[PDB]
């Protein structure tokens, strides 16, 4: 196999998948990167809101 | 002032497929600013990305913003003729200021083609009015990169020529160029052979076109 | 709809002043600010200035700072802006566009982007007297290049200010018509060169005529180009 470095993730989730365009993923399902924060999941990958 | 750098200047690629734009901001910007914009040719330019990746009413769903910090890019998928034109990188501060960018130009198509080489001599009306022009024109060629080089009896010219280039046509999609020399009528009398030697890719060797003076 | 129009191209001398208009229509005037950019020739966009209608403050490029004023008239949403003191690197084409929000707090970049623009007004500065075009054939090349290829054209040249409209056969031939654009010779004034690719045979068949219209000096010239004899 090919060991790379660092860039992709792995995330449990049961959400479906839908055709959108969003830059962040929470296992929920996707969020705006408009606000700076966030309270729906601490689990995050990609430009996201800081959680709180 | 701030300085957004547009990369690759000139961009070629077949219809049909994706094309990958690159501003690179001098600082850090929010997302809040820096918006991409259309211009084609003879036309008022058009707002595509508003925000970072926002796109604009009645905007193709095919261009896509993205991009964060000093890198944001353009990405435009499935390319289609409608597209081809300059896209132009913005930015904005809270002293409105709206720093553009160079520019990228999408070149699309492709199949090099070679170019054909006619030399016009200056009419004799021009002559009675005391300047000669000598015309060289490189017809239907592709991509654009050519070099035209005057001989006046095989003296290498320089300084005293200027160059045209059309748009890439609709139909071919080639180029064409006009190579003018000015010459005074004294200095034009002076020599005998007058030539064009043009150097392109699709050429194996340069084409060199050329006439003696007086002698039709 | 939102539409900005723009007052018609002008042609001024050097250091004289000139006024250009930005009529807004679908969209209340005091709630947004236009903004001017301007693209010289062979060169990219250039911010110079922004006024808004809500406030009357100004900011001006660095480049052109003591020559530009930009007045807004409520009255009939009409934005103005006045360069003095012009020079030759002045002549561009200058657009102008809605830009800020006022009146409200925003969240949305639509309000901090330029979406809505004008056609533009093209402006010339130069020193050259206007002056009609004069056009000398480009003889068909003789011993008709190598089989059934031939190319003839004609050159425009001394003519100012822009544009030249060049028409072959009083419109009849559109296929193999190439028409360059124009170069600025050093004197001010313009050339410009108009070819087309013809059949070999069809010399002798066909008259080939060019039709050179200068609306500026309201002069129009038709010249035959025929094989030169010797
Ligand atoms: C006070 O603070 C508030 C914030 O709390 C400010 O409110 C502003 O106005 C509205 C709120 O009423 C909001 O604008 C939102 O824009 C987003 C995203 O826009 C995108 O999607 C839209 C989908 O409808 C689309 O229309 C947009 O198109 C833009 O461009 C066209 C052409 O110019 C223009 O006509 C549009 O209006 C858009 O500007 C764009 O594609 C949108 O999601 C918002 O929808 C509202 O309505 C739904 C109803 O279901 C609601 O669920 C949403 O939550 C949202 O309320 C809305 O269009 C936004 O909150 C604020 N926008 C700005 C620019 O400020 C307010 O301005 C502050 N000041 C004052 C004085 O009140
Ligand atoms: C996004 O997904 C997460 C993960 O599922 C959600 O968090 C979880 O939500 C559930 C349901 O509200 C919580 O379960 C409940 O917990 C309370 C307190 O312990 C308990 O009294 C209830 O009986 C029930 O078990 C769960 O605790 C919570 N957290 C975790 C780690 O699972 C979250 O709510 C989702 N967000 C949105 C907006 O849907």
């Amino acid at each position: 196999f090919k060991i790379r470095s660092g860039k992709s993730s792995i995330m449990r989730s049961d959400a479906p998948i839908g055709k959108c365009n969003s830059e962040c993923i929470t296992p929920n399902g996707s969020i705006p990167n408009d606000k700076p924060f966030q309270n729906v999941n601490r689990i995050t990958y990609g430009a996201c809101p800081r959680y709180v | 002032e701030i300085v957004l750098t547009q990369s690759p200047g000139t961009l070629s690629l077949s219809p049909g497929e994706r094309a990958t734009l690159s501003c690179r901001a001098s600082q850090s910007v929010t997302n809040r600013f820096i918006a991409w914009y259309q211009h084609k040719p003879g036309q008022s330019p058009r707002l595509l990305i508003y925000g970072a990746s926002s796109r604009a009413t009645g905007i193709p769903d095919r261009f896509s913003g993205r991009g964060s910090g000093t890198d944001f890019t353009l990405t435009i998928s499935r390319l289609e003729p409608e597209d081809f034109a300059v896209y132009y990188c913005q930015q904005y501060d809270t002293s409105p200021r709206w720093t553009f960018g160079q520019g990228t130009k999408l070149e699309i198509k492709r199949t090099v083609a070679a170019p054909s080489v006619f030399i016009f001599p200056p009419s004799d009306e021009q002559l009675k009015s005391g300047t000669a022009s000598v015309v060289c024109l490189l017809n239907n060629f592709y991509p654009r990169e050519a070099k035209v080089q005057w001989k006046v009896d095989n003296a290498l010219q320089s300084g005293n020529s200027q160059e045209s280039v059309t748009e890439q046509d609709s139909k071919d999609s080639t180029y064409s160029l006009s190579s003018t020399l000015t010459l005074s009528k004294a200095d034009y009398e002076k020599h005998k052979v007058y030539a064009c030697e043009v150097t392109h890719q699709g050429l194996s060797s340069p084409v060199t076109k050329s006439f003696n003076r007086g002698e039709c | 709809q939102v539409q900005l129009v723009q007052s018609a191209p002008e042609v001024k001398r050097p250091g004289a002043s000139v006024r250009l208009s930005c009529k807004a229509s679908g969209y209340t005037f005091n709630t947004y600010g236009i903004i001017w950019v301007r693209q010289a020739p062979g060169q990219g966009l250039e911010w110079m200035g922004w006024i808004s209608a809500y406030t009357g403050n100004t900011n001006y490029a660095q480049k052109v700072q003591g020559r530009v004023t930009m007045t807004t008239d409520i009255t009939t949403s009409t934005a103005y802006l006045e360069l003095r003191g012009l020079r030759s690197d002045d002549t561009a084409v200058y657009y102008c566009a809605r830009g800020l929000l006022q009146g409200a707090v925003i969240l949305d970049s639509y309000h901090y982007a330029l979406d809505f623009w004008g056609q533009g007004t093209t402006v010339t500065v130069s020193g050259a007297s206007t002056k009609g075009p004069s056009v000398f054939p480009l003889a068909p090349s003789s011993k008709s290049t190598s089989g059934g290829t031939a190319a003839l054209g004609c050159l425009v040249k001394d003519y100012f200010p822009e544009p030249v409209t060049v028409s072959w056969n009083s419109g009849a031939l559109t296929s193999g018509v190439h028409t360059f654009p124009a170069v600025l010779q050093s004197s001010g004034l313009y050339s410009l060169s108009s070819v087309v690719t013809v059949p070999s045979s069809s010399l002798g068949t066909q008259t080939y005529i060019c039709n050179v219209n200068h609306k500026p000096s309201n002069t129009k010239v038709d010249k035959r180009v025929e094989p030169k004899s010797c």
